[PDB]
């Protein structure tokens, strides 16, 4: 329920997380969700991103209504310091 | 049932 923002500096083209979901998937009610955080992702976020967080936005792009491919493309096509708006699982 | 996981 809590909304919070994280800032993650991409290395090796990676946020160090994996995501599931999309309006046309069976995951929850169509949102984008953090499925795993690998130690690189924990480091980039100073421990603040967690499995089960819903990803609401990437920088200026809202993920409302995104398909899985749209969310992945949005997450991939950015660099340097990435801003994520999240909702606690 | 079935879902896709994508590392980013």
């Amino acid at each position: 329920g809590d909304i919070f923002e994280v800032e993650l500096a991409k290395n090796d083209n990676s946020l160090g997380i994996s995501v599931t979901g999309g309006v046309n998937t069976s995951v929850r009610h169509g949102g984008i969700y953090v499925k795993a955080v690998i130690p690189q992702g924990a480091a980039e976020s100073d421990g603040r991103i967690h499995k089960g967080d819903r990803v609401l936005a990437v920088n200026g792009v809202s993920l409302e209504g995104a398909t899985h491919k749209q969310a992945v493309e949005t997450l991939r096509n950015t660099g340097q310091v990435v801003h994520l708006l999240l909702e606690k699982g | 049932g079935s879902y896709l996981v994508t590392s980013v």
